[PDB]
């Protein structure tokens, strides 16, 4: 009965050389048993993206309820939010619930359109924001994913070798955890190309 | 909250407010409800200023409030949207607890009752609008025509009409109309709708509309062609 | 004219048009006579119908088994108002094992009809009441009015043509107060007072009506064969 | 608690012990069960004394209700479903209460609901509930056929609550018998233990565990 | 839902022929800590009544304030209010009984043990009790606390039913008070020396005592007492 | 933690008869092991010839016992000064005692008159409004003591006619109001002597057409 | 009391009319004319700015074009505030549907509910009515492209071709007249223009003085796109059809 | 617990 | 404009006075109470031929002991009636018997002035309330927005009512049997209403001990209508 | 309450649910439909809490019915889900929740195309080819995962289903009284008589 590891996932987000880079295995379970090998945990709004682990109906209320804020910002602002914006956005939303929270670790990624700058950011299920300009890890086998970005990963990677490392870090990561695996897509973003990716892991 | 009464006694012993609403109800378009030996017919007026009208998206006169009841009116038609919803509401509240869906009696009885509570609750003013409430009771095969009006008296009727000129359809199926013996099939109920409407309406083009309903949930909206060749036969006949 | 749409407003003069309306209702309804000794207290009331086909309108109302009213105006405002007694005589028995006091009675009611006139949406009470009843400190009467102002009498009368019961008792004042251990007596000076108010009718037996409370004797009402004896 | 009502060619009948218990102490063995809503409707009373009891009574004031305003008998069906809506709002605050509304109407015919406190509503040809139902339903199940005829129908309700009586510690007393019908239901009696089970154990050479 | 934190001990009273005695130490411990030793716990309403309060002092002067506040809000609008319509005994107590049973029903009681003693207008003696529960009884002896075990049993031996009240005097019946006193401070930890006495006379009225102390007291036959069992030095 | 409940001790006892009805309880009541009073009355006269007792927890026995007298008194003031017939009061005493089902009255309530027709009735109700009306209860602390002596000597259980080879039940009949007292006095001697929370004074109730009168006995102090 | 300064909002007339909404709708005619044609391939909304100053900032600028969702839009007409209010609780409730179903909300729903709160401020409330009327103009895989409007009363109605604010007789008229079923948007878009041309107050249409949109499936297969004119195109779209 |  | 609950010079609610004119202009019923039982008629009114007269409903059943009748605004008597019939069925639960025709009377009249600026105006409808309990036995309340109410021995209310009073002033006495009421009811109805009198234009209805509160069939009135005509014509 | 199964093939949606209501240490009823229809082509079953199931079925059942009358218009399968799943979201944080798992089996009229959605009690929501509620996964999933193929007709799923049927009759503690088919079409929802 503990909400963060009943439904199990990970997923991580990476920086590159003027690129981003997001992934998430595809297992939702109920404890033991493996119920779904399609379960995507990360969505996009414009051109940011938000990948949430944790109790998978959280995963899908905050999706619809980020989709709802996003979708009236933009008809009101008449443009497309921006990762730094949409960061405060969780934050501010996950602290609403801060003595009844949503059981989740949500992590932003995407390229400011404006800058250029690559962005990518983690939180806790109460909203406290974790900037970073390497990696950002979340789910229940984070120690793992932590341990591999740690050691795999390296600062301006190029779109094509920082697909590799993330994939490297998730996939061993998901072994070596019993709720995360059956599957993993990763997400290469670029200024004005996304190119998304289902890797081949093992599926035990 | 906003509490002044609006619908109160004048000297003479009238609710100036409950007949202001019946006066919307007169400028309202015509409506007609005839019930023959195994269906009940709701004929509905149309007015004809308006073209470039769109027929698909537009609100139909008639609106069922479950599988088996029909509600069509006169008066305002925004009025009339809320007193639909609050019995499409109550027929699937009634199903609910009951196990059984609303006779059209209870469901006449419930909308005549919302009216009513509109006419001495503090902040309102009462409905423009008059019902004509048509339909079967579950296993039933006796059809059922029900009138209510914005004071919140209901009662029911072998045919009648409501909204403007309806004194003359009144006229019309007064006589035409035979308790002994009402319109013994669908095509009779249907044509004695259409010949009643015709006294008042102008062109039998799109300005009519028609809908049966027959027992067991079987209620189906006549087109525009199917209209027509009841407007061209009585017309006809007319010439003679 | 322009000040007596409602009770919030004064007139110019200083007066309450509303709450004199209010007072106009109790001149209307039937005369009711309220006299008191030092050992008993009695109210007597004539009863209106509405024809001869129709009951008597009751007059009289029980408070306590110590306390109790007669009625003068609008009969449902006399409903609220006794109501609300019952509700604070028994509120004095339940949390202090107390009789109310009859002047904290009519203290209570003085408060509560002028509420009533000093707010807007609300209206005075249209009704007048005689409450008799006998406490710790021996027999009372009062005159309540729906202004607010409650009097405490030896006797009185309100109603319409209450000035004649209102002289009678003005003049018979020295003999009535001393009818101590006597109430059959006390009633018969209340039944003769009343009479003064009338006009072409007379007491008959489903017309009248009494009731009575005193040292050894709750309040009890008498109506019908019960009031034979005092015509 | 023993309670049972079964459905049949001729109708309905139902059966119940009169024991009243507060823990081990038998309190009372003359406690009415069936409670009569209406002449066509009936209800029994398994559970909390007082939450069958009050509520039961309080259905039959909603169930007048009804007709005073439909101007027509209330369905079983939906007089069961007023009493399980009505203890499902309460449901979690601790009401113990194992129901069965019984009667007939023109619509529905013969017709027996189970309603209990935890919201429960099962429509149904035969129940028993209460502490001694299991040993009711071995003796009803191992005796019943739908072509029963109504006095063996109404020997089998009330032996049913015998063997249950004899068994079960918290229940026994006497047996209320009630046959439902087109017409509505009707009393067949108070039936003590005491002398029922002598009187069965002679009559059907039964209950042969016991010492004669 | 509350715990007692400041407490006063028993609270002892009795009937005799004219009308009740009631007594309380001046104690207001803290625990096992004695730490108040000025505190009144016989509170007088008008020259007729005396109310005893044992347990929290904290609502014990809540009370208090009730109290003081009932004869003010008496007053009102009452010409009598020193004569026919003062405030009597049973007027206060069913008043405190109220309150009580109202805060026990709302799960947040007045943590206390009290009893009413006065003489009602008619010369009737008045003596009853309540406590944080709401549970009222009457007797012609009362005590809350030890006083209930060990003040009552003597008191008893006095006033042992309803015919034995006009046999006993103010004297003798002041004598079984005062006795009863003293045995509690030999044998209760949470009780003082010093303590207040008041008795309501129908005839001579309402005679507060303050500062009594406990007196004639057995000490001597200690010194003979040697060791717990085989120990003869 | 702040137990709002309390045991006081003391039992009760209604017989019916043909035209009469008693309601007997003792005088004693207890908190533990010390007496509070020897005499403190718990059957009480509610008007319209209804005696009742509500025994167990005296604060909320007291406090029912005071609500009952008050809903006859309003029962009188919106009904005309009709008399409140025994069944009605049942009745209304359910509610009251239901209306709260989710904080009781622990006590047991016991009533006792004469039914519309002028025959002895009494009514037994638990803590949460479950009654019964019945010729014969005992209630509070020694009601298991006494119980089933009542149901040998009132209702003529277990007793059968003498040479009938346990056939021919002893034959049920109403009692006088002498014989009815008596077993009243035998139970509650009884209940004394092996009850300890039983004694002191024994006061009975007893109610006729013409209305309530009392009788007290002594009990043993112990 | 306050009784003595209250209008009663809320009232019929004599005839049965609501005053309120009567001379809401009197305001409205006094407003800058909006114009919608719905064709079979998509549907054009146009709209005359009310009495245009030089100064005024004309590409940053919305009075009379908004846009709902992806799907939806409206032409406005009347008080400019009033439908903002209207607008934000009209965006609001299509997010609400989305929420709740996963699908974008139905055009006639979306419609329904915002008609169904001016009908409250006719019937309670006793506050003015919104002195707005709406041409709303959208898409569903339902019934496809509709035009529908609303007016202060609370009552809506569908149509193809329909004109709300000032000289809407005049303007129907000419709708009404050159109509047609088998109609495309770029006809739909010159019927528009030489419409608002005849019924103008202004002594010659011009860019600055008009705002326009349309709704086609003109985006990559089977996807609907939004297109609110910039002043450049307005400009141009002008010119091609021969106005100026 | 209660009276069953 | 003015205040709803307000006082006029003469000491009347204005708004209470109002309602009443509004009671003249609705359909006669009319109430007889006797010691075989209390019999309430009514006039039906259609306001056209082709409304089927059969779901006009001005008799009202309350519960099984106590009956309805009403005039006026009829529409304004539907939550008088629903307040009526669960005050007698709550009595019933909370005291195990029937509630007394006065008391339902008396419950129904605490509404009528719960008006003011509660409901916004008073009721419209004036009420017949009869029936039957062990104390007072047989006994016909006539039910005024006022929030005052009369027992009569007979009473008439509507358009007719004072033409019908006096009629019934002179016809009613205490020895009357319930066939002699009933048909009274339909000669006096037949007198002040417009229209002929038939079964299907007026209802009769009536409240025994024995038998409870029933409404009269359309084949029973017909035939106690037959009856009449002959009667009057036989001298 | 405890067997309830889905499964999606080619043309058709198969639900089977247990008949079994049991209370205690007795079977109170063997044919026991736990399945409402929410609209002509839209059929949920649930398990869970005794009370909360019929309850909350029902409450989907009226909200789906009034929402056919006010549009004249059948929701689709995925607009369905969607609204039961936000309903069990809300619940979950409620002062006491649904205690209730559905499966919604539907055939979307606009796609052509069947579909089966697995709703847990805390508003978990997933589209699957095969799902099923409680202790019954645990044996049919792996047995579907063997067995399973998309482009299975109405007949093969039935086939499947009365294998799973077999298996959990073999290794299930309790008894279920077995199941009540019904099969969401094209046509609409239809009952399997004999199984
Ligand atoms: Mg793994
Ligand atoms: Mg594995
Ligand atoms: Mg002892
Ligand atoms: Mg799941």
């Amino acid at each position: 009965s503990d909400p963060s590891s009943i439904n199990g996932g990970i997923v991580v987000a990476m920086t590159g050389k003027d690129c981003v880079a997001i992934a998430c295995d595809l297992r939702l379970g109920s404890q033991s048993l493996g119920v779904s090998n399609k379960f995507e945990k990360i969505f996009h709004y414009g051109h940011v993206f938000l990948g949430i682990t944790g109790l998978a109906t959280d995963v899908t209320t905050l999706n619809e309820m980020f989709r709802y804020k996003t979708n009236l910002y933009k008809l009101k602002e008449e443009r497309a939010i921006e990762p730094e914006t949409f960061t405060q956005l969780v934050s501010s939303s996950l602290y609403e619930r801060r003595f009844g929270p949503y059981f989740v670790g949500p992590v932003v990624a995407g390229i400011n359109s404006k800058s250029g700058k690559p962005f990518i950011a983690g939180f806790d299920l109460i909203g406290c924001i974790d900037e970073a300009k390497d990696f950002i890890v979340s789910g229940t086998a984070s120690d793992q994913l932590f341990g591999m970005c740690e050691s795999l990963y390296e600062p301006n990677l190029e779109p094509e070798d920082l697909f590799e490392t993330i994939s490297q870090a998730l996939l061993n990561a998901a072994d070596r955890d019993a709720l995360s695996g059956w599957g993993a897509v990763v997400y290469i973003i670029k200024k004005d190309e996304v190119v998304k990716r289902y890797l081949k892991m093992r599926q035990d | 909250g906003y509490d002044r009464a609006l619908s109160i006694f004048s000297p003479d012993g009238h609710i100036f407010q409950v007949e202001y609403a019946l006066e919307a109800v007169k400028r309202g378009t015509c409506a007609v409800g005839v019930k023959g030996k195994n269906c009940v017919v709701l004929g509905c007026e149309r007015r004809s200023t308006l073209k470039l009208q769109d027929t698909r998206i537009t609100p139909s006169k008639v609106s069922k409030i479950d599988s088996h009841v029909v509600l069509s009116f006169s008066g305002l038609n925004a009025d009339s949207r809320i007193l639909i919803e609050k019995a499409r509401v109550e027929a699937q509240s009634h199903r609910l607890t009951l196990e059984d869906p609303v006779t059209v009696e209870y469901l006449t009885r419930y909308v005549a009752g919302v009216q009513q509570r509109y006419t001495q609750s503090g902040g309102v003013r009462p409905f423009g609008v008059s019902t004509l409430i048509a339909g079967f009771d579950p296993r039933d095969d006796e059809p059922k025509l029900y009138q209510t009006e914005p004071s919140g008296i209901y009662s029911s009727w072998s045919a009648q009409t409501i909204g403007r000129n309806s004194k003359t359809v009144r006229e019309f199926l007064e006589k035409n109309y035979d308790r002994k013996e009402p319109p013994a099939t669908v095509e009779e109920c249907v044509k004695l709708t259409v010949r009643s409407l015709l006294e008042v309406v102008q062109t039998g083009a799109k300005n009519i509309e028609i809908t049966v309903v027959k027992p067991d949930s079987d209620i189906v909206a006549l087109s525009s062609e199917e209209i027509n060749q009841y407007v061209t036969q009585i017309e006809q006949e007319k010439q003679e | 004219n322009n000040y007596d749409g409602d009770t919030v407003t004064f007139s110019p003069t200083g007066r309450l048009f509303q709450v004199e309306y209010a007072l106009e209702a109790i001149k209307q309804g039937s005369v009711t006579v309220g006299l008191r000794s030092n050992t008993h207290a009695v109210l007597v009331a004539l009863k209106r119908n509405a024809d001869e086909l129709s009951s008597y309108q009751k007059k009289i109302i029980k408070c306590d088994e110590h306390m109790g009213l007669s009625l003068a105006g609008l009969a449902p405002d006399a409903r609220v108002l006794s109501n609300y007694l019952r509700q604070q005589c028994n509120y004095s028995s339940l949390v202090f094992n107390r009789k109310l006091a009859v002047e904290r009675a009519g203290h209570l009611l003085c408060d509560k009809a002028q509420k009533n006139t000093q707010s807007y949406g609300g209206r005075p009470y249209g009704v007048g009441l005689l409450i008799i009843g006998y406490d710790k400190s021996g027999a009372h009467l009062l005159e309540f009015q729906p202004s607010g102002n409650v009097t405490e009498l030896y006797g009185t009368a309100i109603g319409a043509r209450s000035q004649g019961a209102k002289t009678y008792l003005e003049r018979t004042l020295d003999t009535f107060i001393k009818i101590d251990g006597n109430p059959d007596e006390l009633i018969k000076a209340g039944v003769e007072a009343i009479s003064q108010s009338l006009r072409d009718e007379s007491l008959t037996v489903d017309n009248l009506s009494i009731a009575i409370v005193g040292k050894d004797t709750p309040f009890t009402i008498y109506d019908g064969e019960a009031v034979a004896k005092y015509i | 608690t023993t309670t049972l009502a079964f459905r049949f060619q001729g109708g309905i009948i139902v059966a119940v012990d009169s024991r009243a218990t507060a823990g081990n102490w038998v309190a009372s063995q003359t406690v009415k069960k069936v409670i009569e809503i209406n002449p066509f409707l009936l209800g029994t009373m398994a559970g909390c004394a007082a939450d069958c009891q009050f509520w039961e009574t309080w259905l039959g004031s909603q169930c007048r209700l009804h007709e005073l305003r439909e101007k027509e008998r209330i369905s079983v069906a939906a007089a069961s479903k007023i009493l399980s809506n009505l203890v499902y709002q309460y449901k979690g605050a601790g009401l113990s209460m194992g129901t069965m509304i019984c009667g007939y109407t023109r619509k529905e015919g013969p017709t027996i609901y189970y309603v209990d406190s935890d919201g429960t509503r099962l429509k149904g040809d035969i129940f028993c509930v209460g502490s001694g139902q299991t040993f009711a339903y071995g003796v009803l199940d191992s005796n019943y056929k739908w072509d029963l005829s109504v006095e063996d129908a109404l020997y089998l309700g009330k032996r049913s609550i015998l063997a249950a009586a004899h068994r079960d510690a918290y229940s026994g007393g006497s047996v209320n018998l009630y046959h439902v019908t087109e017409d509505g239901w009707i009393y067949h009696g108070n039936h003590d233990v005491g002398e029922l089970f002598w009187k069965v154990k002679e009559e059907e050479g039964s209950f042969n565990n016991v010492i004669g | 839902t509350q715990q007692p934190i400041v407490t006063g001990t028993s609270v002892i009273s009795m009937k005799y022929d004219n009308g009740v005695i009631i007594a309380a130490d001046n104690l207001g411990s803290y625990g096992s800590l004695l730490r108040f030793n000025g505190v009144e716990r016989l509170i007088p309403v008008g020259d007729n009544t005396v109310v005893g309060i044992s347990g929290d002092i904290s609502d014990m002067q809540h009370i208090e304030r009730l109290l003081k506040d009932l004869v003010t809000e008496n007053a009102y609008d009452n010409p009598l209010a020193d004569a026919e319509e003062a405030l009597e005994p049973s007027y206060i107590f069913e008043y405190l009984a109220t309150v009580m049973y109202q805060r026990r029903s709302k799960m947040n009681p007045l943590w206390n043990a009290i009893i009413v003693a006065g003489v009602q207008s008619n010369g009737d003696q008045f003596l009853r009790y309540v406590n944080l529960l709401g549970v009222t009884y009457s007797s012609p002896t009362l005590a809350t606390g030890f006083g209930a075990h060990m003040a009552n049993p003597l008191l008893r031996k006095v006033v042992d039913r309803e015919s034995d009240i006009p046999k006993t005097t103010v004297q003798v019946a002041e004598e079984a008070i005062v006795n009863a006193m003293r045995v509690l401070y030999y044998r209760d930890a949470r009780s003082s020396r010093n303590f207040s006495l008041a008795i309501i006379d129908k005839n001579t009225g309402l005679t507060f005592k303050k500062n009594l102390q406990v007196e004639n007291m057995k000490w001597d036959f200690a010194k003979d007492i040697k060791g717990y069992g085989t120990q003869k030095i | 933690q702040f137990n709002p409940y309390g045991d006081n001790g003391g039992t009760i006892l209604g017989i019916a008869g043909e035209d009469f009805a008693v309601l007997a309880g003792d005088t004693r009541n207890i908190t533990d092991y010390s007496i509070n009073s020897r005499y403190e009355p718990k059957v009480f006269d509610c008007g319209d010839n209804i005696v009742m007792s509500a025994n167990g927890f005296a604060a909320d026995g007291d406090a029912l016992v005071k609500r009952f007298k008050n809903s006859v008194k309003w029962y009188h003031f919106d009904h005309n000064d009709k008399k409140l017939s025994i069944n009605s009061a049942a009745r209304n005493i359910q509610h009251l005692l239901y209306g709260k089902r989710f904080f009781p009255y622990y006590v047991h309530t016991i009533i006792a008159g004469l039914d519309e027709d002028g025959k002895g009735a009494v009514y037994s109700f638990d803590p949460v409004g479950s009654y019964e009306r019945e010729q014969c209860r005992a209630g509070g602390a020694a009601a298991s003591l006494i119980m089933p002596f009542l149901d040998n000597q009132v209702n003529f259980k277990n007793q059968y006619e003498p040479g009938t080879n346990g056939k021919v039940k002893k034959p049920l009949k109403y009692l006088s109001v002498e014989e009815v007292i008596k077993l009243v006095r035998d139970s509650f001697t009884s209940a004394t002597e092996r009850h300890i929370q039983v004694g002191d004074g024994l006061e009975i109730l007893i109610v006729t057409k013409d209305g309530v009168r009392k009788e007290f006995y002594e009990l043993k102090r112990d | 009391g306050s009784r003595r300064y209250d209008s009663r909002t809320t009232i019929f007339s004599p005839e049965g009319r609501l005053y309120q909404v009567e001379y809401a709708l009197e305001s409205i005619s006094h407003a800058g004319t909006a114009i919608g044609i719905m064709a079979s391939d998509g549907i054009v909304l146009a709209a005359e700015r009310k009495v245009t100053s030089t100064l005024l900032e004309q590409d940053t600028s919305t009075e009379k074009l908004y846009k709902l969702n992806d799907k939806i839009a409206v032409a406005v007409a009347g008080l400019t505030a009033d439908a903002e209010i209207l607008i934000n609780t009209a965006r609001i409730h299509a997010q609400n549907y989305l929420k709740t179903y996963n699908e974008d909300i139905p055009v006639e729903i979306l419609v329904r509910r915002l008609s169904d709160i001016k009908q409250g401020y006719t019937q309670h409330g006793g506050l003015r009515p919104f002195g707005v009327s709406f041409i709303y103009a959208g898409y569903d895989d339902r019934y496809g492209y509709q035009l529908y409007t609303s007016n202060p009363s609370g009552n809506y109605t569908g149509w193809k071709a329909i004109s709300v604010g000032a000289n809407t007789s005049a303007a129907q008229t000419l709708l009404q007249m050159d109509y047609k079923d088998d109609m495309k948007v770029d006809d739909a878009i010159e019927l528009a223009l030489k419409t608002l041309s005849k019924t103008t107050d202004s002594s010659a249409l011009t860019y600055d003085r008009l705002e326009f949109a349309t709704i086609r499936k003109g985006a990559n297969d089977g996807e609907v796109y939004q297109k609110i004119f910039k002043p450049q195109e307005i400009k141009d779209i002008l010119v091609k059809t021969g106005i100026t | 617990x209660a009276l069953f | 404009d003015r205040g709803v609950s307000t006082f006029s010079p003469e000491g009347r609610l204005f708004q209470v006075e109002y309602s009443l004119e509004a009671i003249k202009l609705g359909s006669t019923a009319i109430g007889i109470a006797t010691k075989e039982g209390v019999v309430l008629g009514v006039e039906k009114r259609a306001t056209s031929p082709l409304l089927e007269s059969d779901s006009i409903e001005k008799i009202v059943e309350i519960d099984r002991h106590i009956g309805c009748a009403m005039s006026g605004l009829t529409a304004d008597a539907r939550s008088m009636i629903e307040h009526a019939r669960t005050a007698a069925v709550t009595h019933n639960l909370y005291y195990d018997e029937d509630i007394n025709v006065e008391s339902l009377t008396q419950s129904v009249c605490d509404l009528a002035l719960r008006f003011g600026e509660l409901m916004s105006r008073p009721f419209g409808v004036a009420l017949l309330i009869a029936g039957h309990d062990a104390d007072d036995g047989y006994q016909l309340f006539h039910a005024e927005p006022s929030g005052t109410f009369y027992r009569y021995n007979a009473k008439a209310i509507g358009s007719g009512s004072e033409g019908a009073q006096a009629e019934l002033l002179n016809e009613w006495h205490s020895s009357l049997t319930l066939k002699e009421a009933e048909l009274l009811v339909l000669k006096i109805l037949k007198q002040v209403m417009e229209e002929k009198l038939d079964e299907n234009n007026a209802q009769l209805s009536c409240i025994t001990k024995q038998d409870g509160f029933k409404i009269y069939d359309n084949e029973k009135t017909a035939e106690l209508i037959k009856e009449l005509k002959e009667k009057e014509a036989a001298e | 309450m405890d067997i309830i199964l889905g499964i999606r093939v080619q043309d058709s949606v198969i639900l089977a649910s247990s008949k079994a209501v049991t209370r205690g240490i007795s079977v109170l009823k063997d044919s026991d439909d736990k399945t409402r229809q929410l609209s002509p082509h839209t059929l949920m079953s649930f398990a869970g809490e005794a009370g909360d199931t019929v309850q909350f079925a029902e409450y989907i059942q009226a909200n789906i019915q009034l929402y056919s009358i006010r549009e004249d218009y059948e929701l689709s399968p995925q607009a369905v889900s969607s609204f039961v799943r936000q309903e069990l979201a809300k619940s979950i944080r409620s002062r006491r929740p649904y205690q209730v798992n559905v499966l919604i089996g539907g055939y979307d009229k606009k796609k052509n195309k069947p579909e089966l959605y697995q709703i847990d009690y805390l508003g978990t929501k997933v589209e699957l080819p095969y799902g099923a509620h409680g202790y019954s996964g645990f044996y049919t999933f792996s047995l579907l995962d063997h067995h399973y193929r998309p482009d299975m007709t109405t007949e093969e799923g039935l086939d499947l289903l009365k294998l799973c049927v077999q298996e959990l009759e073999k290794r299930m503690p309790m008894d279920f009284k077995g199941v009540i088919v019904k099969i969401v079409d094209k046509d609409g929802i239809r009952q399997v008589d004999d199984f």
